């Protein structure tokens, strides 16, 4: 239903993003959210490490986002259920729309720097209600107390 | 049953005695596997697997917390949380700058205090062997042909406090010392000293050093336009530490690789854990298989003061008498 940013280009969507706000019926979401980073590398055509506090110690994940689409990409876990990951809008160098559905959906917002835009945001908020989710179910994201790193012990590495 | 756990790690290494004379373990001078009616467990929850859930943003627990059992003679385990504590490099012009800072790090290696009157010995990043293999190893190398560069770490997994009284001895140890003569006699109590040694660990840290040395064919290196930290981050990278020769070199697995970074021998110092070892595979393989990198210890005639054998005052008096001869 939701279709990838046309002629998605997995280079410059490359670096580092910035996670701002999920929109999502998640239950953990709506019961102390982290600073939380992507950064993204092109492997073939992505490797998808983030890193963010738990317990206010930094850890890396290391993922793996590969079907033949662009910006729909497949994430597998353990007894988990697949995920599938859709970048439906960026312009690659202020902001990125991304939408996860496991089975029956979280529409993420990333930026390069902070603050977002306006107009940035307006779309965003229009997706989410677009997605059959209210402005209750959209959680916004620490602007401070990022992880610039994570120790050889904390990374968590599903590759 | 309660045998269905692991022993607390490194409780092996905690039971031997050591001696400081020849910086190398003895036999065991605690029963390590002497359990004794009681079944007391240590619960790790620093080693779990993390969850990550990408859809909520939620980073969470594995309910994988393990128990393992906590020996009789073992009073306290507690495991730490692992970190990354710092990874060192350092640069020698020469085998004796290397050499002098590696023995001047044997006397930062040990402190002491007495008791109010037992001597209380301090080994920290403390080998437990003579490196005499790494000693030879490098006096090949002492020539104003090579220069050397060292990356040096440590992580500590626990700290263990052993039990005071009620001490239950290694069967070794206990007929060795069923055996000794109640007469004085130097050879007979200098031998039960080089068998169980000159002290024995009152308490300490389970963990482990990840420690390397290259060592550089100068003149090589400066023909290949390369420097001795160009070559010792390359070494770094292949390590898993985050930071045409370099990829010549690899993981220098082969003296075709080492010598295409003018590396003429890469000397292992890892002490803990477990060709080379990745840094992650070492953290990894310290879960199970610690060194007692740092101890308090005590000498070896102490311990008598505080088994189960109860009162075991004469030959206590003939092992001190013994080991103030000993050490000299
Ligand atoms: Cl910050």
């Amino acid at each position: 239903t939701i279709q990838p940013k046309a002629n998605f280009d997995a280079q410059q969507f490359a670096g580092t993003w910035l996670l701002v706000a999920v929109g999502s019926a998640c239950r953990f979401l709506q019961e102390r959210a982290e600073a939380t980073t992507l950064h993204v590398a092109p492997q073939g055509t992505m490797a998808v490490s983030t890193f963010r506090k738990l317990d206010g110690i930094c850890w890396q994940v290391r993922q793996l986002y590969d079907t033949g689409v662009l910006g729909r990409f497949l994430l597998q876990r353990d007894a988990r259920g697949a995920v599938h990951v859709v970048v439906a809008e960026t312009d690659y160098q202020s902001f990125a729309v991304l939408y996860l559905e496991r089975a029956g959906l979280s529409v993420k917002l990333y930026a390069r720097s902070l603050p977002v835009s306006d107009s940035v945001l307006s779309g965003f908020e229009q997706r989410v209600q677009e997605a059959h989710l209210t402005e209750d179910q959209i959680f916004y994201f620490p602007k401070y107390g990022f992880c610039e790193a994570a120790d050889q012990f904390h990374v968590l590495d599903e590759v | 049953d309660c045998s269905q756990y692991e022993p607390i790690p490194g409780s092996q290494k905690a039971a031997l005695g050591y001696n400081i004379l020849t910086q190398e373990d003895a036999q065991s001078v605690y029963d390590a596997s002497y359990y004794g009616g009681q079944c007391e467990t240590v619960y790790n929850g620093e080693w779990r697997e993390l969850r990550y859930d990408s859809t909520c943003e939620r980073l969470y627990y594995g309910d994988d917390e393990k128990y393992f059992r906590k020996p009789y003679n073992f009073l306290k385990y507690h495991f730490e949380a692992l970190a990354d504590t710092g990874i060192s490099s350092e640069f020698y012009d020469n085998a004796n700058d290397l050499l002098s800072k590696v023995k001047k790090d044997k006397s930062d290696s040990f402190g002491v205090t007495i008791g109010i009157g037992s001597p209380l010995l301090v080994g920290v990043g403390v080998s437990h062997s003579q490196d005499t293999s790494f000693l030879n190893e490098l006096n090949k190398y002492n020539e104003k042909k090579f220069i050397f560069t060292r990356i040096f770490t440590k992580v500590q997994t626990a700290h263990f406090k052993m039990r005071k009284d009620d001490i239950m001895l290694d069967e070794g140890m206990l007929q060795s010392l069923m055996e000794l003569p109640d007469q004085y006699n130097y050879g007979m109590y200098a031998k039960f000293i080089n068998d169980y040694g000159t002290h024995y660990i009152t308490s300490g840290s389970m963990g482990g050093i990840y420690e390397y040395i290259l060592v550089i064919d100068k003149a090589k290196m400066e023909s290949l336009g390369i420097t001795s930290r160009d070559i010792t981050t390359c070494f770094g990278g292949s390590l898993g530490i985050q930071y045409d020769h370099c990829k010549k070199f690899g993981g220098g697995k082969t003296e075709r690789a080492r010598k295409a970074m003018a590396v003429e021998d890469i000397i292992s110092r890892v002490r803990g854990g477990s060709s080379t070892i990745t840094y992650r595979s070492w953290g990894r393989s310290l879960k199970y298989n610690p060194v007692v990198i740092d101890f308090e210890m005590q000498p070896i005639h102490e311990v008598l003061r505080h088994t189960s054998l109860g009162p075991l005052e004469a030959k206590r008096q003939n092992l001190r008498r013994a080991l103030d001869q000993y050490l000299m």
